[PDB]
RNA sequence: AAAAUUCUAA
RNA sequence: GCCCGGAUAGCUCAGGGUAGAGCAGGGGAUUGAAAAUCCCCGUGUCCUUGGUUCGAUUCCGAGUCCGGGCACCA
RNA sequence: GCCCGGAUAGCUCAGGGUAGAGCAGGGGAUUGAAAAUCCCCGUGUCCUUGGUUCGAUUCCGAGUCCGGGCACCA
RNA sequence: CCGAGGGUAGGGCCCGUGACUGGGGCGAAGUCGUAACAAGGUAGCUGUACCGGAAGGUGCGGCUGGAU
RNA sequence: CGAUGUCGGCUCGUCGCAUCCUGGGGCUGAAGAAGGUCCCAAGGGUUGGGCUGUUCGCCCAUUAAAGCGGCACGCGAGCUG
RNA sequence: UGAAAUACCACCCUGGCGCGGCUGGGGGCCUAACCCUCGGAUGGGGGGACAGCGCUUGGCGGGCAGUUUGACUGGGGCGGU
RNA sequence: GCAGUGAACAGGCUCUGGCGACUGUUUACCAAAAACACAGCUCUCUGCGAACUCGUAAGAGGAGGUAUAGGGAGCGACGCUUGCCCGGUGCCGGAAGGUCAAGGGGAGGGGUGCAAGCCCCGAACCGAAGCCCCGGUGAACGGCGGCCGUAACUAUAACGGUCCUAAGGUAGCGAAAUUCCUUGUCGGGUAAGUUCCGACCUGCACGAAAAGCGUAACGACCGGAGCGCUGUCUCGGCGAGGGACCCGGUGAAAUUGAACUGGCCGUGAAGAUGCGGCCUACCCGUGGCAGGACGAAAAGACCCCGUGGAGCUUUACUGCAGCC
RNA sequence: GAGCUAGCCCUGGCCAGGGUGAAGCUGGGGUGAGACCCAGUGGAGGCCCGAACCGGUGGGGGAUGCAAACCCCUCGGAUGA
RNA sequence: UGGUUCGUGGAGCCAUGGGGGAAUCUGGGCGGACCACCGCCUAAGGCUAAGUACUCCGGGUGACCGAUAGCGCACCAGUAC
């Protein structure tokens, strides 16, 4: 339940900030943080290659364990759950009794102090992690390795998850959040459960500032430029697009399937996404 | 189609709207010396209602009085009950193949709505005119295009339409101007 | 278990 | 200016021995109607011309038109 | 102002000597009457001119006025 | 000092009235179609929502004051 | 066209007369008063405001009267803009 | 009785297959090229003769580039020529 | 005491519309806005070695992110809403078919050689994307009509006949940032109101995400009215100082054919100090004003011309990267 | 050539004073329990007033300037995009 | 595809990015598509003086300049600015 505000300022009418109630530790583990290099969307040429980025609050990148197949059969206690400024999700602090500490994305329901553990034999339980083949069909499960030992890549955002729709050979069949039915390898791990912070979708950035805080510069409409600058430019007064509405770089942006056609990953995608 | 025949069509088209104005102005209780104000009225000739311009002869001798010269003395009693019909509030004498109607000096309660009536019929005439003019330019839009006619030509055809349109406007303004001064007189 | 409207007078 | 094609009744059509198919049309059964259903039948050098086989809408030669296909255009 | 159409009865249309259709119009019927239906009946220098054929609404030239397409204004 | 009243300012209620307008009533030999009363020819009524020249239609749920 | 700055207003004017008032006249369908029309006459005069950028014109309240035109639609090395 | 006689041979036609020979297309699996990945690497795991790259083919292709875009004309245009 | 924030610093206000919600941003040096941005709503692409961007590549950015995420497009808090047309165009889907390049195939011809051969040409047929074709697709491009007649009574048409369309503008609004005719008509306010507000609908040419109609609050935005107050005005006066003026010192500039440079009526390339006729006029300054010198200044920026140039557009042409 | 200007990255710095008084906390009331109300506290905000500072609305002046964009009066933001 | 005079032309030769790919003198390339005859020449490794080109430098010489000429610089110039 996001927090609302009485309207003492005209931005404050509909602004909403997260309830923050899953968080216990209000400062990050020192041994696990490192600096986040802020690009402003520029490459190793200093030429912008993502517009309208930069200017946000400073960020200290928290090192996350996406490959929980690292420590097998080692139980670990949920020390704390804290804010990560580098993702939608919440993070969980893991006191491996091994003596090591680790950060993971925080599934919903997971409660501070409980235990979790990897391992093929792991309990099918909130926070534990297993190869998909040893996870029963039809379990809501998040943070999924796409290829074996290639680290969690799918359903790493708030509330996003996946579900198992069946098995086949050395692969199993997954419904991603997008609604795609993909085959992933069986030896890929996955954390059972779905990512927490479900309310994240219902946050109202309230004003213009809040977007500057997130590192997000203003987005200047195509129509507002000039033909020098864009396709949609020019035109005395206002004007409609006057062509198949396109990108700055000149490609159609209203239903132009762009995925590579001959992409060998296609053989493993049962179905396209939904809606 | 062409130009001269479009103007004649226009000047013709606008005339009908102008005469319609004059019809609407007589048939009002003006200075009330008018004969045609009483010329149209719902009567009762042999059960069926019909206009008395197939029943009697309205003639306005003196201005202050008026006669509705009839040719059917069983229709005069059908007319007399049809003059005593809600509206004019007049006390006519009848028979002796006669039917007199004297007119009182128009009161400031009726004089109030008379001018107001005149200008109303006045504007609606002009809107009749102006709406015809736009019909005429559209007749010209196609006619210039259809016939592959010059540009500076199709410009003057517009002005020549305005000349024509300011014709029927000034007369229309003059009609309802006079009819007023007979009410203010 | 049904394809088909309307009606000046004491 | 090459190539691929078709002409079969009123319109549209499938078809080495053979002459068909549908609704339109005419008759008739039923219909107070609209139909719909139902029984009977035509409307043919199967484009011209010419050549094969015992003969041929059926194969070929050459022609006329329409249809599509293609490339080119000093 | 050049290229595809069009004209054929009262309107709208489809069709190498031939004459059609639908419904405006006038009737007849089914109803106690008027309704919408059901049947008939008129209606055509097949737009003017000119040239092919034994003969032309049917082929063609010339138009005329219209649906215009494209090109013109841009 | 208080004080009738005068004046400045800001409010509340009521009445009259207003270009224009929104429906309502009384009329009747109209124009339009024909919803309800027979199962009124789609059983009707109903709260709602949407649409429709108009009465009304339709969706959902309800009522019998619905016929066999 | 190696540039004659173009609408309107303000300021300052000056001229023309086809005269708006004013002064002198003929005729008059001029009783009088007050008008119509033509003739002579440029000396003086020709208000304030609402509207709109407007000149114009409409309207308000006046007056003897609220004249029309020219001067690069007088006048921006004078102003506005 | 057939236009054309039936028995066995012979070269060929309308076809149908049965293999053999050369071609062409599908599908599936495989791993070792090649790609990714695994603090462990002459190895493991994933993809897989696909993807990638080279040559060649046709296309889409104002994202970008070079250009064209006529004259007459009581200014030019527009109409006309 | 005329007077107490006794001097200095320190909001004039109300009523009423338009546009945009708002704080912001912008044409450094003529535009601060209604313009851009903005939260917020929608479409869409992207399963990760993501799509996209930069780059020949390597390699980056995207992101040490992962569909509640990232890109692209439009709209623009919020309130109530956002209709029909898929015929064209775009996109998406379509293992049939039509066309189609290289390549394959080599029927069949040609050159030559005594000849074995050497060499070229070459039909049917197999053969991708693209296209055609079949569908779907509007918060994709876009577009949302004409004419005949019709009721006791006129104009009027709910009805209705009919032509065309891919289909003919629903709600809401309307002389409006849009209305040509136009100062439209009526109403308000004013002694008088082309502006302003309230209406009508004859919308030349509004209209639903280039959103439609409203809305509290906000605005150095753009209208109209009123109160207060005033040199804005009648209509101007006076006073202050700094200049301007005189004296001493120092001392520029653009401009400059030469100058011994008057007015008028004409004439003259059509607007004369300079040519004709006439009138007027002693020589030389200083302070003042600008009518003239078609005064200065800038080889007119409007207009045309040049087979001049440049930026931009697209279903002009031809290519090129990119993608298939 | 980014010592001007534009954006972004890294590291520091600045923002007198005054006004308003959000959520939260506590107490009181309230009810079955709440919702809620109230009181004090607290001190939030692209809130308010207004110097530095950043701007640059209207007006006048300046126009071979003090100045190749300045001066005066007025104005906008002023804890944040 | 380049090169040659050779712009796809009847287009050889020389060169070579892609595919295919021999032979050892009875082998091989060439003589303007091609074929044959007649001739010329021995590819796929390397080196090689001289005659040729230029003028920072040094000398000789001008129907070359004589300080606004002649080098931008006769002079403390790539200086001042
Ligand atoms: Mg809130
Ligand atoms: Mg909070
Ligand atoms: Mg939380
Ligand atoms: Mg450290
Ligand atoms: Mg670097
Ligand atoms: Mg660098
Ligand atoms: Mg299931
Ligand atoms: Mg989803
Ligand atoms: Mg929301
Ligand atoms: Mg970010
Ligand atoms: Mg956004
Ligand atoms: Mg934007
Ligand atoms: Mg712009
Ligand atoms: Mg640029
Ligand atoms: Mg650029
Ligand atoms: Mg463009
Ligand atoms: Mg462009
Ligand atoms: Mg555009
Ligand atoms: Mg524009
Ligand atoms: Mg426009
Ligand atoms: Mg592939
Ligand atoms: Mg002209
Ligand atoms: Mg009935
Ligand atoms: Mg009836
Ligand atoms: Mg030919
Ligand atoms: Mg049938
Ligand atoms: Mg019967
Ligand atoms: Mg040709
Ligand atoms: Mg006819
Ligand atoms: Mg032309
Ligand atoms: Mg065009
Ligand atoms: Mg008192
Ligand atoms: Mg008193
Ligand atoms: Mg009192
Ligand atoms: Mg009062
Ligand atoms: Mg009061
Ligand atoms: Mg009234
Ligand atoms: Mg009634
Ligand atoms: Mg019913
Ligand atoms: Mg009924
Ligand atoms: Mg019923
Ligand atoms: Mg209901
Ligand atoms: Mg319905
Ligand atoms: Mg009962
Ligand atoms: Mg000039
Ligand atoms: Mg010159
Ligand atoms: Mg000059
Ligand atoms: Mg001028
Ligand atoms: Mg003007
Ligand atoms: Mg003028
Ligand atoms: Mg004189
Ligand atoms: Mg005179
Ligand atoms: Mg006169
Ligand atoms: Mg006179
Ligand atoms: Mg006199
Ligand atoms: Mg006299
Ligand atoms: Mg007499
Ligand atoms: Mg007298
Ligand atoms: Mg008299
Ligand atoms: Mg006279
Ligand atoms: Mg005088
Ligand atoms: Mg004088
Ligand atoms: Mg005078
Ligand atoms: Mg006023
Ligand atoms: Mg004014
Ligand atoms: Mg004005
Ligand atoms: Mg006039
Ligand atoms: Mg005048
Ligand atoms: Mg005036
Ligand atoms: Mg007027
Ligand atoms: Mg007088
Ligand atoms: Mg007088
Ligand atoms: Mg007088
Ligand atoms: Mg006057
Ligand atoms: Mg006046
Ligand atoms: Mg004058
Ligand atoms: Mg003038
Ligand atoms: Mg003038
Ligand atoms: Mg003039
Ligand atoms: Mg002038
Ligand atoms: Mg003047
Ligand atoms: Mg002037
Ligand atoms: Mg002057
Ligand atoms: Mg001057
Ligand atoms: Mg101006
Ligand atoms: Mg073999
Ligand atoms: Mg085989
Ligand atoms: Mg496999
Ligand atoms: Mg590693
Ligand atoms: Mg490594
Ligand atoms: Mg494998
Ligand atoms: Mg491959
Ligand atoms: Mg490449
Ligand atoms: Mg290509
Ligand atoms: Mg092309
Ligand atoms: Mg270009
Ligand atoms: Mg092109
Ligand atoms: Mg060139
Ligand atoms: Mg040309
Ligand atoms: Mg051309
Ligand atoms: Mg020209
Ligand atoms: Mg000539
Ligand atoms: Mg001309
Ligand atoms: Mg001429
Ligand atoms: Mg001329
Ligand atoms: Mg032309
Ligand atoms: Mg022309
Ligand atoms: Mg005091
Ligand atoms: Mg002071
Ligand atoms: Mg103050
Ligand atoms: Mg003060
Ligand atoms: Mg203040
Ligand atoms: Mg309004
Ligand atoms: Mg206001
Ligand atoms: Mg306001
Ligand atoms: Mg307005
Ligand atoms: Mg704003
Ligand atoms: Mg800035
Ligand atoms: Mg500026
Ligand atoms: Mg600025
Ligand atoms: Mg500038
Ligand atoms: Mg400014
Ligand atoms: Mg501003
Ligand atoms: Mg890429
Ligand atoms: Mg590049
Ligand atoms: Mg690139
Ligand atoms: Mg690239
Ligand atoms: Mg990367
Ligand atoms: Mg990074
Ligand atoms: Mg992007
Ligand atoms: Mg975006
Ligand atoms: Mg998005
Ligand atoms: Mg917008
Ligand atoms: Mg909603
Ligand atoms: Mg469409
Ligand atoms: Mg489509
Ligand atoms: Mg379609
Ligand atoms: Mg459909
Ligand atoms: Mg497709
Ligand atoms: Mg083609
Ligand atoms: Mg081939
Ligand atoms: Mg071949
Ligand atoms: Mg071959
Ligand atoms: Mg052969
Ligand atoms: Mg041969
Ligand atoms: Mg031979
Ligand atoms: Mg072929
Ligand atoms: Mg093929
Ligand atoms: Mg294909
Ligand atoms: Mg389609
Ligand atoms: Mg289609
Ligand atoms: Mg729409
Ligand atoms: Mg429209
Ligand atoms: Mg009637
Ligand atoms: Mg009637
Ligand atoms: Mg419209
Ligand atoms: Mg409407
Ligand atoms: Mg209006
Ligand atoms: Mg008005
Ligand atoms: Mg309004
Ligand atoms: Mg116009
Ligand atoms: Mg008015
Ligand atoms: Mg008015
Ligand atoms: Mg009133
Ligand atoms: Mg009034
Ligand atoms: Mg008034
Ligand atoms: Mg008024
Ligand atoms: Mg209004
Ligand atoms: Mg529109
Ligand atoms: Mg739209
Ligand atoms: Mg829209
Ligand atoms: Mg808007
Ligand atoms: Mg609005
Ligand atoms: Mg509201
Ligand atoms: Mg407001
Ligand atoms: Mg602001
Ligand atoms: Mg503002
Ligand atoms: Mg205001
Ligand atoms: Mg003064
Ligand atoms: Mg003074
Ligand atoms: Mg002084
Ligand atoms: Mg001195
Ligand atoms: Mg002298
Ligand atoms: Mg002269
Ligand atoms: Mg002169
Ligand atoms: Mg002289
Ligand atoms: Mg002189
Ligand atoms: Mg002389
Ligand atoms: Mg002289
Ligand atoms: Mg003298
Ligand atoms: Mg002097
Ligand atoms: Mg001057
Ligand atoms: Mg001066
Ligand atoms: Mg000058
Ligand atoms: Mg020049
Ligand atoms: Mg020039
Ligand atoms: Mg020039
Ligand atoms: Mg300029
Ligand atoms: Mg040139
Ligand atoms: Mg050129
Ligand atoms: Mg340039
Ligand atoms: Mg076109
Ligand atoms: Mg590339
Ligand atoms: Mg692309
Ligand atoms: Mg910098
Ligand atoms: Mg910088
Ligand atoms: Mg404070
Ligand atoms: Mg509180
Ligand atoms: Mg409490
Ligand atoms: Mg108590
Ligand atoms: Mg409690
Ligand atoms: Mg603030
Ligand atoms: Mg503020
Ligand atoms: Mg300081
Ligand atoms: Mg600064
Ligand atoms: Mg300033
Ligand atoms: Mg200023
Ligand atoms: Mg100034
Ligand atoms: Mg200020
Ligand atoms: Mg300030
Ligand atoms: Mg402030
Ligand atoms: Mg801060
Ligand atoms: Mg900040
Ligand atoms: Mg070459
Ligand atoms: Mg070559
Ligand atoms: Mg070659
Ligand atoms: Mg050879
Ligand atoms: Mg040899
Ligand atoms: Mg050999
Ligand atoms: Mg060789
Ligand atoms: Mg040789
Ligand atoms: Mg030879
Ligand atoms: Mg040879
Ligand atoms: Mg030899
Ligand atoms: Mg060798
Ligand atoms: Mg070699
Ligand atoms: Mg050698
Ligand atoms: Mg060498
Ligand atoms: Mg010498
Ligand atoms: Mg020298
Ligand atoms: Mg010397
Ligand atoms: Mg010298």
């Amino acid at each position: 339940a996001v927090k609302k505000f009485k309207p003492y300022t005209p931005s404050r009418r509909f602004m909403t900030v997260a309830d923050f109630s899953e968080i216990t530790k209000t400062e990050p583990e020192k041994s696990l943080v490192k600096p986040l290099k802020k690009t402003g969307g520029r490459n190793n040429q200093g030429r912008i290659t993502v517009r309208f980025r930069g200017g946000g609050h400073k960020r200290l990148y928290r090192i996350i364990d996406f490959k929980r197949w690292d420590k097998v059969g080692i139980p670990a206690k949920v020390a704390a759950i804290e804010y990560d400024p580098n993702r939608s999700a919440r993070i969980a602090l893991l006191h491996y009794v091994d003596g090591e500490k680790r950060y993971i994305i925080a599934p919903d329901g997971l409660q501070v102090g409980q235990q979790v553990v990897a391992g093929p034999d792991a309990p099918i339980q909130v926070g534990n992690a297993l190869p998909l083949r040893f996870i029963p069909v039809g379990t809501v499960v998040h943070a999924v390795e796409l290829e074996p030992k290639k680290g969690a890549k799918l359903a790493r955002a708030a509330g996003t998850s996946a579900q198992i729709q069946g098995r086949e050979g050395d692969y199993v069949i997954l419904r991603l959040p997008s609604g795609e039915l993909r085959k992933v390898h069986g030896e890929c791990y996955a954390t059972v459960g779905a990512v927490g912070n479900a309310d994240h979708k219902n946050i109202v950035l309230g004003k213009a500032g809040r977007s500057r805080w997130l590192g997000r510069r203003p987005h200047v409409r195509g129509a507002a430029m000039n033909p020098v600058d864009h396709p949609h430019g020019g035109g005395e007064g206002r004007a409609p697009r006057g062509r198949p509405p396109a990108s700055p770089w000149g490609w159609q942006t209203k239903g132009l399937k762009t995925r590579k056609r001959r992409k060998p990953s296609s053989r493993f995608i049962i179905a396209r996404r939904k809606k | 189609m062409t130009l001269k025949e479009l103007y004649a069509e226009t000047r013709s088209h606008m005339q009908k709207s102008l005469e319609v104005l004059e019809h609407n102005l007589a048939g009002l209780r003006t200075g009330r010396a008018n004969p045609a104000l009483l010329l149209h009225l719902k009567v009762e000739y042999y059960g069926a209602h019909v206009p008395l311009n197939q029943i009697a002869t309205v003639t306005a001798p003196d201005p202050r009085t008026l006669v509705v010269q009839s040719w059917d003395q069983n229709a005069l009693k059908a007319i007399e009950k049809a003059i005593r019909d809600s509206d004019l509030g007049l006390n006519p004498s009848n028979k002796g193949d006669a039917l007199y109607i004297n007119i009182p000096p128009l009161t400031e309660e009726r004089r109030k709505d008379l001018v107001r009536a005149v200008r109303q019929y006045a504007e609606e005439g002009r809107v009749a005119i102006r709406n015809i003019r736009r019909e005429a330019l559209d007749k010209l839009k196609k006619l210039a295009k259809e016939l592959h006619l010059s540009e500076d030509e199709t410009k003057r055809a517009e002005a020549e339409i305005q000349k024509i349109t300011d014709e029927f406007i000034a007369k229309a303004d003059q009609l309802a101007e006079k009819k007023e001064q007979e009410i203010l007189g």
